[PDB]
RNA sequence: UAAGGAACUCGGCAAAAUGACCCCGUAACUUCGGGAGAAGGGGUGCUCUUUAGGGUUAACGCCCAGAAGAGCCGCAGUGAA
RNA sequence: UUUGGCACCUCGAUGUCGGCUCAUCGCAUCCUGGGGCUGUAGUCGGUCCCAAGGGUUGGGCUGUUCGCCCAUUAAAGCGGUACGCGAGCUGGGUUCAGAACGUCGUGAGACAGUUCGGUCCCUAUCCGUCGUGGGCGUAGGAAAUUUGAGAGGAGCUGUCCUUAGUACGAGAGGACCGGGAUGGACAUACCUCUGGUGUACCAGUUGUCGUGCCAACGGCAUAGCUGGGUAGCUAUGUGUGGACGGGAUAAGUGCUGAAAGCAUCUAAGCAUGAAGCCCCCCUCAAGAUGAGAUUUCCCAACUUCGGUUAUAAGAUCCCUCAAAGAUGAUGAGGUUAAUAGGUUCGAGGUGGAAGCAUGGUGACAUGUGGAGCUGACGAAUACUAAUCGAUCGAAGACUUAAU
C-alpha cells in the first residue's frame, strides 16, 4: 500500500539507497500502489558514484511490500519492509544485481530481467 | 437441524493427511506452483507465527528470513495446494501468537527446542 | 425462471478447481410448495405463488405467528398443505410447467446457473450522513467546530427553500436490494442447501429469494 | 431561534392532542383485595 | 448486556454487593434490571457451592463482600459459609432457577418499576 | 487504530514522542563565565556466591552493595504514576 | 459573468474576501459519442455542425481571488445560483484600540506603502427538508398475496491480445471495422479470508491498602500497564453492478418524385442514422379521495337486525425477547410453550489452573494434564419467569339496466 510520499528501499546496484514516490499512475484518482505496479519518485539519499544522482526523477516497480498480496488460492504473501526496483521504461532495470527477495507476481506484468536477476522468488 | 449444516457441507473439502502442530513449531512447507509451464513444487521452510480459524476456515502463518528479509506466508490450513507438512522441530513458547519476532534478529529470534 | 426462497445461514468458503478459494453463502431451501396459480385470464398477470416453512396449525387461544389462523389455513387447504410462513410470487417462471401442490425442489438449480438473490439489508437505524452517505468529515484540528454535521443543504434567496433529495440523516437499514448474476457451487439434496459464490443481502436466519437471472 | 409570530390557542390545542395519559390494564384480582396491576402483585392488595 | 447506568467498576461492585445482600436476606427490594443483571450472579455463586471444591470456594470468594452473618443461637458464620453450607445443600438437587422474580407497583420519588427477587 | 507518516493547514494549531537514576562522551562560537542536561551512546528485575566497599561495621551478617562473577523468568525489568 | 454610469429597496444593521462541507442549473462542449469539409496518403491533426448523459487529479510557492511550476489524467471546460452556501465551519486576508520602518506634515497626526500582535453569539415558532408514527377514509368486517397511474436511482472510462504489421505508405510508420481478458474511479451488499475495535474473556507484571500470617484473592493507580482476542460493528478486506438490446429522433447520408417535360433527400411517400428522449435494469408506490385486483376466513337471539346486551373471524392491553429499534413501530414467543435466564455439553479464545509429588541450596522447572477459566455464538433440558384475565370488533344501502 504505496501512496504519494511514501519512501522506499531500492533493491538494486544503480546507485539509489532511498527513495520518495511522487505518483501513483494508471488512473486518475489512483491512490494506492502495491506490487507489480509502477511508480514515479525521487532519489533522497544516492550512494557515491552510482548511475543515479540524487535529485533525480526516475521510474521504478514495486517488489516486497509490507502490506503484501493475497492470491486465488487465498494464500497470502508479505514481507517486513518496502522495496523497490528502478527501470527503463521498458520494464527493464538499470542496475544489474537485483537484492533481496522478490515476490511471484512480476512474473505477470513481465517483469522476467528481475525476476532471472533476484534471488528466492514467492 | 440448523446447526450443522455448514460443517455438514464443508465436511468434504477438509483434509486429515495433515499433522498435528502449535506455533513455536518449526515447518517445512511443500507447495505446488502450477506455473504456466508445469506443475512445479516449492519448499518454504519457517516458524509458526499463527494459528486460527475453525474448520474450513482455519488458517496458519509462517516466517522466515531468506536474504536479510523477514518474509510471512499464510495458508488456509486444507488447501490442495499444499502437497506435504514435515514437523522438523518442536518449540517451547508460552503464547500463542509470536507477534514479538517481528522486531528481533539474530539469538534474540532463537526459540528453545521442545 | 426457476425462483425459489430459502433462510440465510451463514457464510463459509470452499475449494474448487485449481486450488482456488471461493467465499460461499449457505442458503436453507426447504419445504417449498405451491399455493396458487395466478392467470392473465383471472388476475391479470401470469405467477405462481410460493410457500416456504411450515407453521402450527390452528389452534383456539392461539397469540403468536407460530400458529395458524383461519384464513392461512383455508389458503393452504386447497393446495393439500400446511400452513406457512413467508408467501411471495413469481412472475419470472412458465406458470404450465408447475402444479398447485407441487414441492419446489432444489435440484431445479444446478451448478454454474446464474441467479439473482432478492433480501432485506440488515439494519442500523438513525445514522448520520457520513454512514449513510458516502459525506467526507470536516477537519478535526486547526479551530474546526465542524466534524461530522451535514454541510448546507441549500444556496440563498434564490431558491429560498430546501430541494428534494438533500440527503439528511435519518433511518439506515432494511431495504429490498438484489444483487445480480451470482452463481450457484453446488447442491445438496440431502440437507436442502444452495451454496451461492459471494455474499448476499441480510443477517442471518433471514429470508432471502433466489431466482435466475435475466442477462 | 426564536419565534416570529406567537401561537395562537387552535395550533396549541392541536398540537396537545396526543398529549394525554393511556388507560392501564385493570385485571380484576381474583384472590381478595383491590384490583391488581396486570403481571403484579401489587403492594395494595394485588395478586397478580 | 445492561451496563446499569453506571461504570464498570461501580458495576461490578453493586452487582457483587446485591449478591451478598440476597445470600443474607433470601429476598431483596430493588430495580428491575438490577435484579435481572444479579441473577446470573448468584446462580452462578449457587453452582460454584453445590460443586463445593476448594478452587470454586475461591473463585466464589473472589466475587461474595467478606461479611458476618448473626444465626440464630447467637452463632455467626460468613456469606461464604452459609452459600456452602446450607443454600448448596437446599438445591444440590435442583438443576438451574433458584431465583425468582416479582414485580410489585412502582416507586413514589421515581416512576421505577420495583420488584422483589428471593431464593426459591 | 492496519499500510503510510505533515501528503493536513496561513501555520506541525492540537496530539503524539522525550522525560527519573548510573556510566561513557560532548561541536561551532565566545565578553572565557559559558554554550552544555550540547548533540550522541549504553545500563536498571529476581536468586546464589564474595573476594569487599558506604560499612550496620563489632563483620562477612543489619540495609545499600565495591560492584565482580554464576544463574532464573518474561513480549517488555525508573515493568504503574 | 468585468471595470463603470444612475442612486430605485435596505443605515430603529441586507455579514466583507478566500478556503472547507454540501450541492443545483445553463451550454457558448474539456473528455467520451455521431457527422461534413480539409492545403485529411496512413498515423494524425485543423475547422464547422449535432449533443449537456455521465465524468472532469494530487502536490510546491502563494492571504491571496489570479498566476507560475512539478507529476499524472480520457479530460484536467466556461459561467450562474446575495461575485451559491459563516442562525453549517474556519478567520489566513482588511480593519478597531498597541508598537515599528520609510515618506509626508511646524505639529497633533496621516499614507494605505510595508511589518509583529490582536474575543466570530443564538435552547428552531412557520414554510422547507430527511426519516418515523397516530386518526379517519376507500358501501359489510378481517388475514395474506399483488397490479402499477406515477416518482426516484443508475448512466463514466482505460490498457492489453487477435483481426493485422493487414489497408495505406518511397519508407518511417501504420488502421477502420470487428472479436476477445483485465483494470482506475464511483455505487451497493456482506464479514468466509486479511486486518481494526472489542471497559462483565484469558494470561503476565509494578506500587500500595486490606483479608490475623504464608499462599492466593480483592480494592485504587487512564480499563494501572503490557500481550492476545469471541460475538457484534467495520475497511484498507471479500463479492456484485454499469460499455447490452429495442423503438422514435437530431446533425447528416439517402431512394423514389413532382411543383418547374430536366434536375432536386421533400411538398406527398420509403429507409438509415448518436453516450442524448422513451422502454429495458433496481427501488418506492391505490391518501392513484380515480382510493384498484386475487385467494381465504367470519356472519344475530330480539331486530325498520337501525339500537341493544351480546358476540364470531380478527386485533389489542399485559408479559418474555431481538434478525428490529430514539420513542413508537417491526419481527420472534406467551405452559398444547424452548422467548429470555439458569443448568449441561459444545464451538472458538487464552495457553498449561489449584492441590499433590519430584528435581533444584534458591530464584524456578517438570509431571499429574491441550490443563483450568471463559461475555454476547450453537444445541439440549421447563429448574425460574412469560399467570388468572379484561377490552375493542360487523350486521354487505339506494337508483337504473340486464338476469
Amino acid at each position: 500500500m504505496i501512496q504519494q510520499e511514501t519512501r522506499l528501499k531500492v533493491a538494486d546496484n544503480s546507485g539509489a539507497r532511498e527513495v520518495l514516490t511522487i505518483k501513483v499512475l494508471g488512473g486518475s484518482g489512483r491512490k494506492t500502489a502495491n506490487i507489480g505496479d509502477v511508480i514515479v519518485c525521487t532519489v533522497k539519499n544516492a550512494t557515491p558514484g552510482g548511475v543515479v544522482k540524487k535529485g533525480d526523477v526516475v521510474k521504478a516497480v514495486i517488489v516486497r511490500t509490507k502490506s503484501g498480496v493475497r492470491r486465488n488460492d487465498g494464500s497470502y504473501i508479505k514481507f517486513d519492509e518496502n522495496a523497490c526496483v528502478i527501470i527503463r521504461d521498458d520494464k527493464g532495470p538499470r542496475g544489474t544485481r537485483i537484492f533481496g527477495p522478490v515476490a511471484r507476481e512480476l512474473r505477470e506484468g513481465n517483469f522476467m530481467k528481475i525476476v532471472s536477476l533476484a534471488p528466492e522468488v514467492l | 437441524t440448523n446447526h450443522k449444516l455448514i460443517e455438514a457441507v464443508t465436511k468434504s473439502q477438509l483434509r486429515t493427511d495433515l499433522p498435528s502442530f502449535r506455533p513455536g513449531d518449526t515447518l517445512r512447507v511443500h507447495v505446488r506452483i502450477i506455473e504456466g509451464t508445469r506443475e512445479r513444487i516449492q519448499v518454504f521452510e519457517g516458524v509458526v507465527i499463527k494459528r486460527r480459524g475453525g474448520g474450513v476456515s482455519e488458517t496458519f502463518t509462517v516466517r522466515k528470513i531468506s536474504s536479510g528479509v523477514g518474509v510471512e506466508r499464510t495458508f488456509p490450513l486444507h488447501t490442495p495446494k499444499i502437497e506435504k507438512i514435515e514437523v522438523k522441530r518442536r518449540g517451547k513458547v508460552r503464547r500463542a501468537k509470536l507477534y514479538y519476532l517481528r522486531s528481533l534478529r539474530g539469538k534474540a529470534a532463537r526459540i528453545q527446542e521442545i | 425462471t426457476k425462483g425459489i426462497l430459502g433462510r440465510k445461514i451463514g457464510m463459509t468458503q470452499v475449494f474448487g478447481e485449481n486450488g482456488e478459494l471461493i467465499p460461499v453463502t449457505v442458503v436453507e431451501a426447504k419445504e417449498n410448495v405451491v399455493l396458487q396459480k395466478k392467470t392473465v385470464e383471472v388476475d391479470g398477470y401470469n405467477a405462481i405463488q410460493v410457500g416456504f416453512e411450515d407453521k402450527k396449525a390452528y389452534k383456539k387461544d392461539a397469540k403468536s405467528n407460530k400458529y395458524a389462523n383461519k384464513p392461512a389455513e383455508g389458503h393452504a387447504k386447497k393446495a393439500d398443505a400446511a400452513p406457512k410462513r413467508f408467501i411471495r410470487e413469481f412472475r419470472n417462471v412458465d406458470v404450465d410447467a408447475y402444479e398447485v401442490g407441487q414441492e419446489v425442489s432444489v435440484d431445479t438449480f444446478v451448478a454454474g446457473d446464474v441467479i439473482d438473490v432478492t433480501g432485506v439489508s440488515k439494519g442500523k437505524g438513525f445514522q448520520g450522513a457520513i454512514k449513510r452517505h458516502g459525506q467526507s468529515r470536516g477537519p478535526m484540528s486547526h479551530g474546526s467546530h465542524f466534524h461530522r454535521a451535514p454541510g448546507s443543504v441549500g444556496m440563498a434567496s434564490d431558491a429560498s427553500r430546501v430541494f428534494k433529495g438533500q440527503k439528511m440523516p435519518g433511518r439506515m437499514g432494511g431495504n429490498t436490494v438484489t444483487v445480480q448474476n451470482l452463481e450457484v457451487v453446488q447442491v445438496d439434496t440431502e440437507n436442502k442447501v444452495i451454496l451461492v459464490k459471494g455474499n448476499v443481502p441480510g443477517p442471518k436466519k433471514g429470508l432471502v429469494e433466489i431466482r435466475t437471472s435475466i442477462k | 431561534a426564536v419565534p416570529k409570530r406567537r401561537t395562537s390557542k387552535t395550533r396549541k390545542n392541536k398540537r396537545r392532542t396526543h398529549f394525554k395519559i393511556s388507560v392501564p390494564g385493570m385485571t380484576e384480582c381474583p384472590n381478595c383485595g383491590e384490583y391488581k396491576l396486570s403481571h403484579r402483585v401489587c403492594k395494595n392488595c394485588g395478586s397478580y | 448486556y445492561r451496563k446499569l447506568g453506571r461504570t464498570s467498576d461501580q458495576r461490578k461492585a453493586m452487582l457483587r454487593d446485591l449478591a451478598t445482600s440476597l445470600i443474607i436476606s433470601e429476598r431483596i427490594e430493588t430495580t428491575e434490571a438490577r435484579a435481572k443483571e444479579v441473577r446470573s450472579v448468584v446462580e452462578k455463586l449457587i453452582t460454584l457451592g453445590k460443586k463445593g471444591d476448594l478452587a470454586s470456594r475461591r473463585n466464589a470468594a473472589k466475587t461474595l463482600r467478606n461479611v458476618e452473618i448473626l444465626n440464630e443461637d447467637e452463632t455467626t458464620q460468613t456469606a461464604l459459609q452459609k452459600l456452602f453450607g446450607e443454600i448448596a445443600e437446599r438445591y444440590t438437587e435442583r438443576q438451574g432457577g433458584y431465583t425468582r422474580i416479582l414485580k410489585q407497583g412502582p416507586r413514589r420519588g421515581d416512576g421505577a418499576e420495583s420488584v422483589i427477587i428471593e431464593l426459591v
